[PDB]
């Protein structure tokens, strides 16, 4: 039973950089899993971030490249997002998972 | 009546194709059905795993004893010996036929823990069944065929063969050529396609009834190279292996002993690792031969699919999804390509040794698949996103190219990779595969003889070319030692008595025809039936009216061996002359350079 | 990227009855293809991991098939605790696109 | 150092294919650009289309003529030739080189109006290349390379310069090896794969700079044996039309006074009937070499998209839909097509006849694939729906299927099926072309000599083997008709001074060693250098210790020509002693052999 | 300038077999074309019939081939077809179109 | 049968504006698609009989693209008189599929 809890900050700014710490409970970050991070706009439609490696190798979305950037802290088992250049159109509810076994509950983030 | 005696042989081939490749079907699918049915309690499913393995294996191995020494074991050194020149009357003869076949279908059916493949076999058949069919012409109609003619028909035949166990015609035939002789002609080939199609149109027939870019190229070279290494090392084993078990007193007397008890132990320690449970999740064991092939070469990327998420261990294989076998939780992937791979190894050679009718082809294959497979998988990792119009990186084409480029390595033959590109479907990256074959084939052919080569020094097979890592002194005897000394020499001043008497005496296939018998210098020769017409209707009969001769070519005795045989397999001949001074003082045949051969062979 | 294209975008069955939703990927996606179950407000919750093959606690009568390009899945006897969102999603390639989805209501 | 010379050869070959083909295009958009520009006027236009075509060609003929009689106009039967093993030696030097591969490129530059390719040529370069870094090496380090290793050069640049042209590694050699010689050892194989390959490498280095049914397959046989027909038609056309070439008195003074002139007028026939108002909408003349093959090999069936809808004629052809050329509203598709082929025929013949670096392959293929696509147009129409799982007919595999057929039958070679096949990309339907090529080669061969074989024929080339449609006594010939009968006996019992004296005058490579000068019977043979030295520092010289050779072997003087080529050809020999009752009477070499073989030939 | 012209009866009756009489003007009807027969429904969705080859060898739409069956008089220049088994679904505005290059004004059936 | 998924299924812009009107195949049809008008009421006349190719005495503002599977018909310096229905259809394979087309109004 692998369980993702995400927490941050609700409400941001526009052109100013956000970041979510989602802490793992059941799972190492260490092991070779697609810890991927994956965001809801409120018309219902999904789109994929990308996801850290075990090793710490960042994989993202061709079309987010610029703006996205994803680590971790090895100790704690979390992760970070750094999501720079904030837009009113990026305002979602956002979803840790683990690959797809297994989602967060995610946290919904306001611009 | 060429064309048609083509058409017979490849027509019959296919259909033996199809009827034991239906037998293996049909046995195999009531062997999985049992497995799953027998219950969940250990025992009784190890015994289920275990017994068919063994007890087919067994059975086969019964079959090759009880004919003749040289019946089973033998596919393709024994055919490209005979090929050399040096024939073993053994071999080619059809009371081996009805023993090999079956044992053939049972080794099958035993499958991926025995894993052996069919090739070597089916072509030793199919080379049987175009002898039969030389045998029946020349029998039939006219005299008894050249040794040449004969030598071109086997060759087809097991052209054909190589071709329908494959079900490839254009890459099969190349490949026969390639390994089983030194050099070839062209008809030769020709005679081999037609065969190759023939097969094909059968099997058709039979069916209603059933812009890689330079980083990557780079990559594919030394995933080839890789494979070569690998193939090397393989082989070494593979022929030591051999030695070891030839020597071994204790193994020798087993084996004197109970050829088939051997086998079946043989068989039982394959089971015992290949068991699903205890060692079958690490090696990917519960599949079948060609299973295996289709889930090395499967277009999805196996470790980022594993990565997104934990594929489930099926009650039996899925059809669509193969890969599934090669997962563990605790082995990544990775670990279980590994364990395959060495422990793979480690049984091959052993199957390979075990005493019955089996090819070594498929097998090898399989074990390049594998390694290829492996090293995308590794690229994978490396590189999620893939090479930089940004591709992904694709391990089924590795995988593919490892097969191609360790098989060509292990047997020397680069129409291996052919092969692959045909099974395949798609020429679109000829290049990259082919690269890697080559390379494998450079770093094999100047460090080990080819496996086929090695099972023949193994054996001591009369094959006079030369082998690399096999000693042997062939260059200093001449024909003065293996000359047959004894003849009988007809001069043309002898007494026509005598002559008469000589005549009764011998009755010799072509006598030689002397100046004098003082001299002993050849001027001719004589035929024997020709002889005795005259005598019953030497000087008085040649004005009478005997047809002479003419000695077309003369060794000398001081000429080496090498150079006779090269003369007696490429203007195809069946007896040549000696002479020392232009005197007679041998006469050469195939009989006498065999012998020579064999001693050369085994002191 | 790989469009994941699917229909019919909106269902309306009674309790009981059958429903199929179909999903359709514009490239060759293999068997690589996950099903999911949102109730309004809470997460996702993965149902179909493979086609074909069912997640653990999942029932026996949310079935799913398909290979290559197109892919079904299918609900028998409805009930009245199954009013969500399902989306399928691919990950063969990259990056991992999801289909739009469809909202089911029922009688 | 062999791997290396193999390598090197294939690289050059590679940068001159690039170079040449960059230089065809450029030119060649050129021209095309200047077509459209000049205007809409007819006479300007015409003049436009006529003398690019015609200038070229003159000039390419021009380059021909000046250098030696054997610098232009042949490729393959030359080179057939030379591994027969009678070589000519002013083929293989390079001061031809730089005459002939502008005339190649101009005469691809002109393009589909001569409708000429250029494998042949390249091939014939690439020998020569491979003869020239052989050379430094004989030069360069240790003696002079004997005859053999020379010829295995030779073959392997062949190899390597059909790959080229193509761009295909496994097929071009394969294709090289059916046409070029009768036999051919594995490693010689190996070599031009290599060699194929390390082109092919280049060509990627140099890209940054640039299921069927059975009435199917009945149909493939049918339209296989239809190109085989067509096919042997073609040849017999070709072959008589060059031999009357040859012979009329008012051709060949003509082409006597100015080889270019002839060359001209043909290139300005050829151009009056290819002209795009005149003759072209019926031909689709306005199309290039590589174009043609395109739109014959195009995905879409002709027929129903014209019954659907009238395609338009655009202004330059369309680079998505080239088949819009092949339309016309009063002669229907097939009306074209059959317009392409007889007109192509009356032309190809014409083209092939005159003097030129050209190579005749590519458009024999080209024919071969219309032909085929009539075929599929005709099926496809016959079945809108197509024949019953209903799958429609696609004329395109047709089309590539006749290509493979025709041209393999014109040459005498299966693997031109595989040579398509690579082309196409997909081996899913390897079966029904490979059945149908096969089966026009078989109609071919037994009614007709190869295209090479024919033009070998025509020339009067000393080429021993036996051709169909040709007659020649070759059996009756003998070795004591054309052995040097006069020869240097040295004797044992002969005295010192003699022997300097001979030494002095002769300096033969190597002396026969004789028992007696009264008996004249060989005891080996002795080396000038040797003896030279020995006589600076005969019983007695032994004695005292001068090395012999022993004689490996012996002609006879009553032994068949044919047999003594064979065996020139196959053990790999310089020279051979010929003996009658043990006496030297003749010394043979290649020298007499060639000189028999011209005899034979031209008497 | 080819010019098509159907004609017919506007009204039928389901289970009765209808037929529309489509007359050429311009060119020959043994000329090599693909002679095609098209309906809207009231929706506005096109559905292809089938056509007659210059020799008369019938190509129809694999879905309608039981009830479909199309033939020409060549004298007068004309298209005949005979559509069975008729139904309110049917019900539709009909095209006689020369392939692709032109098609007709057309007639409205209605079950 | 090959279906031809077009869109966007409804379009208003204004009289100067450019229109893009998008066809998707399954298969492959090569470059054998035409497209057409239809004014309510009027027959359906051909446009662009091969995309990229006019009909005569069509407008030249009407162009056309796409070959192998995607197809686009775009209009540029939109009139009063361009309010009509606009299908594609193919006929490279049997039988000819029309796509459903997309009604167009204007401001």
């Amino acid at each position: 039973d692998v369980q993702l809890q995400e927490s941050g900050p609700g409400l941001v700014k526009p052109s100013q950089s956000l970041s979510l710490t989602c802490t793992v409970t059941g799972d190492s970050v260490t092991s070779d899993y697609a810890w991927s991070w994956i965001r809801q706009f409120p018309g219902k439609k999904l789109e994929w971030m990308g996801y850290i490696t075990y090793s710490g190798n960042t994989i993202y979305n061709p079309s987010l490249k610029s703006r996205i950037s994803i680590t971790r802290d090895t100790s704690k088992n979390q992760f970070f997002l750094q999501l720079k250049s904030v837009i009113i159109e990026d305002t979602a509810t956002y979803y840790c998972s683990r690959g797809v076994d297994y989602w967060g509950q995610g946290t919904s983030v306001t611009v | 009546e060429d064309w048609y005696f083509l058409t017979v042989l490849g027509v019959l081939m296919a259909l033996i194709s199809f009827t034991m490749s239906f037998t293996v079907g049909r046995v195999v699918r009531a062997h999985k059905w049992l497995y799953r049915e027998i219950g969940d309690s250990h025992l009784l499913r190890y015994l289920s795993w275990t017994v068919y393995p063994v007890a087919l294996v067994s059975f086969s191995s019964g079959f090759s004893q009880s004919i003749t020494p040289f019946s089973g074991g033998s596919g393709i050194p024994e055919l490209k010996t005979i090929l050399s020149g040096v024939v073993l009357e053994d071999y080619l003869d059809i009371k081996n036929f009805g023993a090999k076949a079956v044992g053939l279908t049972c080794t099958l059916a035993s499958g991926s823990t025995i894993f052996l493949g069919k090739v070597g076999p089916f072509v030793h058949l199919s080379v049987m069944i175009a002898a039969y069919l030389g045998r029946v012409r020349a029998k039939a109609t006219g005299e008894s065929e050249n040794k040449s003619k004969r030598n071109e028909m086997l060759v087809a035949g097991a052209a054909v063969g190589v071709a329908t166990v494959f079900a490839a015609p254009f890459s099969g035939v190349l490949f026969c050529i390639e390994v089983v002789s030194s050099h070839f002609s062209v008809w030769d080939y020709w005679r081999g396609f037609f065969a190759a199609t023939c097969g094909a149109f059968m099997f058709r027939l039979l069916a209603v009834f059933n812009p890689f870019d330079l980083p990557e190229i780079f990559f594919f070279v030394a995933l080839g190279a890789i494979c070569g290494v690998a193939s090397c090392a393989y082989l070494f084993c593979q022929r030591k292996f051999l030695g070891f078990v030839k020597t071994n007193p204790v193994l020798s007397k087993l084996m004197a002993t109970s050829k088939p008890l051997y086998s079946a132990l043989a068989a039982l320690v394959l089971a015992s690792v290949t068991y699903p449970p205890g060692a079958g999740r690490f090696m990917a064991s519960r599949l079948s031969m060609r299973e295996y092939l289709d889930s090395l070469l499967d277009h999805n990327s196996w470790a980022l699919l594993t990565r997104q998420a934990s594929p489930p261990w099926p009650v039996e294989p899925d059809p669509q999804n193969l890969w599934f076998e090669w997962y563990h939780p605790q082995f990544t992937i990775f670990g279980t390509l590994a364990f395959f791979l060495v422990m793979k190894f480690w049984m091959l050679i052993l199957a390979t040794t075990i005493p019955m009718p089996a090819g070594y082809f498929m097998p090898i294959f399989i074990f390049g698949a594998a390694i290829g497979r492996l090293l995308g998988e590794a690229l994978s990792v490396a590189f999620p996103e893939g090479i930089v119009v940004t591709n992904p990186i694709m391990p089924g084409g590795y995988a593919l190219a490892g097969a191609a480029a360790f098989s060509g390595a292990v047997t020397h033959s680069i129409s291996t990779a052919l092969l692959a590109f045909e099974l395949t479907g798609q020429i679109v990256h000829a290049l990259p595969v082919l690269m890697a074959v080559l390379a494998a084939n450079a770093i094999a052919q100047s460090c080990q003889p080819s496996f086929y080569d090695g099972t023949i020094i193994v054996k001591k097979l009369p094959y006079l070319p030369w082998i690399r890592g096999r000693k042997i002194s062939s260059h200093r005897v001449t024909v003065e030692h293996f000359m047959n000394r004894a003849i009988t020499t007809l001069a043309k001043d002898t007494p026509q008595e005598e002559v008469v008497k000589v005549v009764t005496s011998t009755d010799m296939a072509e006598y030689p025809l002397v100046a004098s018998t003082e001299s002993q210098t050849l001027v001719g020769t004589m035929r024997r039936a020709q002889l005795v017409q005259a005598l019953q209707a030497l000087q008085d009969i040649l004005a009478e009216g005997c047809p002479v001769e003419p000695v077309t070519l003369k060794l000398s005795p001081e000429t080496s061996l090498h150079q006779a045989h090269n003369l007696f397999e490429l203007l195809n001949l069946q007896s040549l002359f000696v002479t020392s001074q232009g005197r007679a003082v041998g006469f050469v045949s195939w009989v006498e350079l065999e012998k020579a051969i064999s001693k050369l062979t085994n002191p | 990227d790989i469009v994941m294209t699917q229909s019919p975008k909106f269902m309306s069955t009674s309790v009981g009855d059958r429903v199929s939703v179909t999903c359709k990927a514009s490239q060759n996606v293999g068997t690589n293809v996950a099903w999911y179950q949102q109730k309004p407000g809470q997460s996702p919750k993965t149902l179909i991991y493979w086609a074909s093959y069912r997640y653990s606690g999942v029932p026996d009568r949310f079935t799913g098939s398909g290979s290559g390009t197109d892919f079904t899945l299918a609900i028998s006897n409805v009930q009245s605790e199954d009013l969500a969102e399902y989306f399928c999603q691919q990950y063969n390639s990259y990056p991992l696109t999801f289909g739009s989805g469809t909202k089911l209501e029922l009688k």
